[PDB]
């Protein structure tokens, strides 16, 4: 699970049983994309919260108002975050992951939170700068914000989903998620 | 809002942010924002802001507003004589209610009243470009203190007021090609700049569909 | 403010002006710094029967070391009962500047149409003004008092022989023995007020080397005033005969003054300043038929940094034509712009 | 007192004098309104030395805008040390007036026998006094000064040579170097003193065109004084040689001045006062003798509202004729009645 | 420091002088008793803004009770923020003043190159100086500064037909439109300081023969300070063009004067003090081809009571002779000892 004390143990010992998991079960991912995606239910949904990293998906949009928009952000985003996790896992073909220390962070609302991807095919480092947040109701250690090879990826929709708000209203988005939670994961196939 | 002229203003645009941008403007603003010291640029703004208070405060009298129209006169008669010619803010320590604010054009009083936007079109070397704002500005020439600049100098101030803003805008350059296409974020930030609630330039920086909405309900919504 | 002690109490206060004046006539453009140096004190005799005092000089800061510039505005002292009135010796106002104190709040060019020691229009020597306060207390703002003024003539000494008193100065500025009132009334927000002056002319106002003549000078004054919500519209008529200065060589017969002021104040300080003011001095028994005295239009604001410190800005717009009886008289005719710091202790 | 800090003790007087006048002679008819400003601070450097300094100004307000007059009345500083004296140079009061200060009593009138600047019988210029108390604290009530006087000559702006000075003066207010010195005692009620001075005459003040010619001007003066059980009687008669002014002619060569003044203090505070002063001449020229230069009796009352604020009103009676003398010289002839209120602070 | 609420903070502050001249000289020997009085009031309005005023006058005590001699030395005000610098329009000192009072640290002689009111070198009239501190808080002890002038020239009221001023003098102290700014550097007692000055003069400065003429006037000014260790060593010298008077015969073309002061602060209140000064005239007109216009050596020594209480010695040695050039320009060509006395409060 996720810790409540030390946020930076809990994302090292999320990214280690992510990477150990679709290792140990490298041909169950290739038979069934779908099986991976449960798998990263307890690696990396633990570990970032769908209400704390409700900003990367139906951020803007959607969001847990209007009564009815609420299987796209808060109850039906965990299936969509493991499946976004998911696909990026089994794009890699043995790359090694790199644990970073437990650097102090303090008592903040913001704690930065970054890990290190070596693929082993010769491709460019890619980092995962995952932020995490103090939340008050929920005292886990959760990531609020994705950042990938040090882009800020968190807010890359909120800025383009209020463009599909303003006409089909917040009911739009409602099941854009369901249908990216039920879709499969596509490996990466070497040419 | 769909606009026309779709197979111009996009190439236009890449070259303009892709190539011209990281190789000219961007080594510029590096220096400007390290070797230039803070009072040096500060010096500079207010400078600038003075040169357009008499032509801001003509524009709120013609659509009505005689608390804002008087809020510029006293910025612009503290700032040229006790900041000698607005090198200092002298309005903006005064009163907490009499700080900077942004310059309302021509272009706010014709929007107040409901105009067209028209097409839009990338100028080269100067970005975003409207009929109704950006090419309406083209009416203060006449008015005084305005138009005793002449071509050369002129065009000296937007260059410096560009400098001035790019040295904000680089500690946050990397949402600009976050997006898959960075047109359309470029068209949405300059549209939501100048088409607020009665026009009069931009709101407060907030997002009206429920901006921080989920945030104070997330102790049942974080544990599915 | 400084001292109190013993039930008495002391208010010093005062105002340094640093002006300049822009414009083309080259005779009163340049520096025009002064300061304002007094103090106003007070004192409880008993708990009816009380007095206070009051004291100025202004001295101009634009002169050199060798030159001096200063003069005495207003001094005077007196007792201030409870419910009777007041009564107060020494140079104060005059009885037509209560009627015009409504409509000369404009920042530096204010109350143009008249001058000190003339015929009781301004601060003048020798004043003993008898004032009751609220009726003696039956009504609010209906307030009244009867001022009178001594005898002033040639100079003491200097080849005179009538007319010789111990302050003696120029004709220009000389007046008998007159009396005078101003009534008021401020119901609420709306004010009314009122003054009829009468004044002997001496002997030597009475010479063919200036024009007006008469043995006794007339003024008539009147105006209405409201201030409230922060809004100020006031305006006023006045009607003198052989008391207004048209510059030099005398008084004229009769003029007409007309003044009217407008002032808002705004919450962050700024207080516009629009005031219009005219004078038809008529019936010159010297040939000039119907002239102007003075006509302009003068618009400004002032902003208030704080309770002790503000800046104002102004402009004079001179509408009058510079002909030959101008000329003669001595009365700008261009426009003038007003512009400085005062700084209230 | 508006200081007092650690041994910076500073206290601000004053006064505003309201006065009008009103007598057969023109020439002093009109009003007299003035004021008193100055500060007054001492500080305290050690245990036994003590620093003090104070200094007062007069300006007339019966005078128009276009001009003023202003002069300095006292302006000096010195030190004090614990029973030894003290010494203070600088525009100060004489030895003479030390014991002429218990006659001249009046709120307005007194003190007419002489005029400013006249040796050592008023507030000079160039004073260096030194003042002792108790008799280096030896006996209670006997007290001793002397006094220097500096040499004041012609003033430099115009080519007179011979004695030229930087503090120039006319030729009927200038003195040269001179000694002076005063003994008072003071008793249980009664006093006694007695000043002897003399001052050295310039070439400039006896001359052809002035009366009275001679190198000293030694003047004698007595004194006596009773303050006790709510009364006050004073009696003091000097002899002036070549000293006393007359008129604008020059100085008499000799004149015996006696004055003799009687006040009273009652419980609500009336204050009546009578004086008799004579100015008789003895060995006058030019014609003149046995003329007398100055004789008036003056009788009024003072009422005393509080210690801030007072009333009082003079009567002046001249007895002195109207002959040829008194019209040269320019002398009032005339009764002078003046009645006011003062408000100190 | 007498007022202190809400924010506004009033001081007085202020000397008494007295000073008895001897010399040789008949201009300048005599009492010479002045007095300062003035105010310094300062307003806090924001937390980043501070309104403040400044005002002093100087009053001759060593004038009669007919003679006014008083005069203004510094009136201004102006606004203070956080840290942007200072800027006060008024009557206050120019930027050579600010590098050149270095050398000024004699009680009473110094600085007698320049004169009151010579264009931008001492206090004068419609000055507007604008200061910065520690360059908007950048770097510690490198100041600078810039001032404008007004183009104040002869009176209006004197019948003439040329260029005037309201606040007219004598052609003596005209100046038009000139610019000027200083530049400061502090340290640990080391100290570095330089001024450049120019500023036009009106047709009415070169109309007779006043031996040097010229369209613009220039002045570099540049010194050196080290106060340090109770040790005040100071020397400035400068160069300017017709910016210093000769006398009474005109101003000079060139003019090369350097001064150097020394003093030593001792433990126990005494300050003994050296200067020297010179003025070296170059380019003269008239005939006069090299002279020397001021040149002495000052000795003397100042001894403070506790804070403000001080008696000070002064013997200055005049190295210059007599001839026909001093004789017409009227300068003192003998030694002079001067006393005085001041009492600070
Ligand atoms: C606090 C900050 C500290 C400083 C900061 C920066 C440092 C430096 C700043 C100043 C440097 C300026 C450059 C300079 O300083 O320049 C050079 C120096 C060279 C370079 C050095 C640079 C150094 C840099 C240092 C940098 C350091 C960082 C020398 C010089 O000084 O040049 C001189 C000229 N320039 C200036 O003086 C400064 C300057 C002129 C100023 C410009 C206009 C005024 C602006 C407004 C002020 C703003 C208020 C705050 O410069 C200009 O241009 C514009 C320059 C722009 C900046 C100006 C800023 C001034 C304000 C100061 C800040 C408060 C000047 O020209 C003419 C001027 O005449 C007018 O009077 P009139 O009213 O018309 O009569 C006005 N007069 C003034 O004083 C202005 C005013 O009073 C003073 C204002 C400032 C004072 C303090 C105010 C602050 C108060 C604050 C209180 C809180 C003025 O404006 C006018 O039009 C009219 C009027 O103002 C305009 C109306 C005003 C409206 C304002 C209100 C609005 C408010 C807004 C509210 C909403 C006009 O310009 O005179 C001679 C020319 O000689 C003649 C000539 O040809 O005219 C020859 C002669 O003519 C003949 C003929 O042939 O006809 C020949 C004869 O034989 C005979 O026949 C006669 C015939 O009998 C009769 O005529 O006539 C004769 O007439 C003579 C005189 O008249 C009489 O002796 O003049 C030049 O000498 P020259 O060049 O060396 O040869
Ligand atoms: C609180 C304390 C109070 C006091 C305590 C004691 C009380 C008693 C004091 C007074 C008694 C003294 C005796 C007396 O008072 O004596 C008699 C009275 C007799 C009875 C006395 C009884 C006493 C009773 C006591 C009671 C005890 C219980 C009358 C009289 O006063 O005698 C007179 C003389 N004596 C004095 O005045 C006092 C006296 C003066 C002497 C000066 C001493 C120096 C001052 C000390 C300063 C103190 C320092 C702190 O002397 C002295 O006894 C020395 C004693 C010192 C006394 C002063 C000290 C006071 C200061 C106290 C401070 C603590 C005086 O002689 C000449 C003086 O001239 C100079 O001017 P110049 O040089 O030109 O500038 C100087 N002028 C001064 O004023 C001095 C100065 O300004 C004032 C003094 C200071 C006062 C204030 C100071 C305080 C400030 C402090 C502030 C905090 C002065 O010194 C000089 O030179 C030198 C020069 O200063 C320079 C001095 C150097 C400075 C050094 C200071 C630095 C120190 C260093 C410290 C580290 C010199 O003495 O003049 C006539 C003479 O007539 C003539 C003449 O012959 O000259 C005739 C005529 O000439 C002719 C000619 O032939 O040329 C003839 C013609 O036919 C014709 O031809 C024309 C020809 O065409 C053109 O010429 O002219 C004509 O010229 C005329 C006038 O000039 C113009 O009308 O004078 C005499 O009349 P007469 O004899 O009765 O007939
Ligand atoms: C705050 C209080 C409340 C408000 C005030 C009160 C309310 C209203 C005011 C009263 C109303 C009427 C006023 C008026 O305004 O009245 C009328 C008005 C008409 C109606 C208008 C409206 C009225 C109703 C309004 C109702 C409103 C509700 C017109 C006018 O004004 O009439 C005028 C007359 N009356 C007055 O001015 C008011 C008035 C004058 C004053 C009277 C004295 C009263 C004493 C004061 C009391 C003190 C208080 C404590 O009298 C009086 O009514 C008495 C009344 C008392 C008034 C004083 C009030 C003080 C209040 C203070 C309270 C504390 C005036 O007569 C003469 C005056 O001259 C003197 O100077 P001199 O003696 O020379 O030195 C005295 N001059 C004064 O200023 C006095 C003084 O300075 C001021 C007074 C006080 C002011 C300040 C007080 C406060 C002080 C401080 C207080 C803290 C003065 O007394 C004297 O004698 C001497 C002296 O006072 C009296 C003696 C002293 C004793 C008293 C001491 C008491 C001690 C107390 C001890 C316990 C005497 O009266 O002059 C012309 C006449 O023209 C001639 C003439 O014929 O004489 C022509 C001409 O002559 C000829 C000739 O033939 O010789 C003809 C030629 O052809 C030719 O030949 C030549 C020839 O060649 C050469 O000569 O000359 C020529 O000479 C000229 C001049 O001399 C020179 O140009 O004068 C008249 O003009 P006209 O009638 O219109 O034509």
């Amino acid at each position: 699970a996720a810790d409540q004390t030390n946020p930076y143990k809990l994302m090292d010992e999320a990214a280690q049983k992510t990477f150990d998991r679709l290792k140990n079960e490298q041909p169950q991912i290739r038979a069934n994309p779908d099986y991976l995606r449960t798998i990263v239910d307890q690696e990396l949904l633990p570990y970032v919260q769908v209400k704390y990293a409700g900003a990367l998906v139906l951020g803007q949009y959607y969001k847990s108002a209007t009564p009815a928009q609420r299987e796209a952000y808060f109850a039906a985003f965990r299936e969509y975050l493991k499946q976004a996790y998911g696909q990026a896992l089994a794009m890699y073909h043995g790359q090694t992951y790199q644990i970073a220390p437990e650097q102090p962070l303090g008592d903040k609302t913001i704690v930065p939170i970054r890990v290190t991807i070596i693929d082993p095919n010769g491709r460019p480092p890619v980092r995962l700068d995952f932020q995490w947040r103090k939340n008050s109701q929920t005292g886990n250690w959760q990531a609020y914000d994705m950042i990938a090879e040090g882009c800020s990826m968190i807010t890359t929709k909120q800025n383009e989903w209020g463009t599909l708000l303003r006409t089909k209203g917040i009911d739009g988005l409602t099941a854009q998620l369901k249908s990216i939670s039920q879709q499969k994961i596509t490996l990466e196939e070497k040419k | 809002r769909s606009d026309p002229l779709e197979g111009f203003n996009r190439t236009m645009y890449n070259f303009n942010f892709n190539v011209l941008d990281p190789y000219i403007v961007r080594p510029v603003a590096v220096a400007w924002r390290d070797y230039v010291p803070q009072p040096a640029r500060n010096g500079l703004s207010n400078f600038t802001g003075n040169l357009e208070e008499p032509a801001v405060m003509v524009n709120y009298f013609l659509q009505g507003d005689p608390y804002q129209g008087m809020v510029h006169f006293t910025r612009f008669f503290l700032n040229t004589i006790l900041g000698m010619g607005g090198f200092i803010d002298v309005a903006g320590m005064a009163n907490p209610k009499l700080q900077r604010t942004e310059p309302h054009r021509f272009g706010s009083t014709l929007g107040h009243y409901g105009v067209g936007y028209g097409p839009y079109v990338q100028l080269p070397f100067y970005g975003s470009f409207t009929l109704r704002d950006d090419g309406g500005d083209m009416a203060d020439g006449f008015y005084p203190v305005l138009s005793w600049l002449t071509w050369p100098m002129s065009v000296g101030k937007w260059t410096l007021e560009g400098i001035e803003t790019r040295a904000q805008l680089l500690d946050s350059d990397g949402l600009l090609r976050c997006s898959s296409d960075p047109y359309i974020m470029v068209r949405e930030a300059y549209f939501q700049r100048h088409d607020f609630i009665a026009n009069g330039g931009e709101l407060k920086p907030q997002e009206n569909p429920n901006a921080q909405a989920i945030q104070d309900d997330l102790k049942d919504i974080d544990s599915e | 403010e400084v001292y109190n002690k013993d039930g008495n109490k002391l208010d010093l206060y005062g105002k340094v002006d640093g002006l300049h004046y822009f414009s083309d006539n080259k005779d009163v453009d340049g520096d025009q710094t002064y300061m304002r140096l007094g103090f106003k004190g007070e004192t409880q005799v008993t708990d009816q029967l009380t007095g206070y005092g009051q004291w100025e000089y202004q001295i101009q800061g634009n002169s050199a070391e060798n030159e001096n510039n200063s003069w005495t505005r207003v001094a005077f002292a007196g007792l201030k009962f409870q419910d009777v009135g007041s009564f107060d010796y020494g140079r104060n106002y005059g009885v037509v500047y209560d009627v015009t104190s409504w409509t000369d709040v404009l920042p530096e060019f204010g109350g143009d149409t008249y001058g000190s020691d003339n015929f009781m229009q301004q601060r003048g020597n020798g004043f003993a003004t008898y004032r009751n306060t609220d009726f003696f207390g039956l009504v609010d703002g209906l307030n009244f008092a009867v001022q009178y003024q001594g005898k002033n003539g040639n100079p003491s000494g200097e080849g005179f022989t009538s007319g010789v008193t111990n302050n003696g100065r120029d004709a220009l500025r000389q007046n008998g023995d007159g009396v005078g009132g101003s009534i008021t009334y401020d119901y609420e927000g709306f004010g009314i007020g009122g003054a009829i002056s009468s004044s002997k002319r001496t002997d030597a106002q009475n010479t063919a080397a200036y024009i007006g003549n008469g043995d006794r000078a007339e003024t008539y004054t009147g105006g209405l005033k409201y201030d409230a919500n922060n809004i100020y519209l006031a305006a006023q008529y006045t009607q003198t005969y052989n008391a207004t200065r048209v510059g030099s060589l005398g008084w004229a017969n009769k003029a007409q003054n007309f003044e009217a002021v407008a002032q808002y104040q705004f919450d962050f300080g700024l207080r516009p300043s629009l005031a219009y003011l005219q004078s038809k001095g008529k019936n010159l028994g010297r040939g000039y038929d119907d002239e102007d005295i003075l006509k302009y239009v003068d618009v400004g604001a002032t902003y208030y940094f704080n309770k002790n410190m503000s800046t104002y800005v102004d402009y004079k717009i001179n509408l009058l034509d510079d002909n030959q009886f101008t000329r003669d008289a001595g009365i700008n005719t261009d426009n003038i712009v007003a512009l400085g710091l005062v700084y209230q202790f």
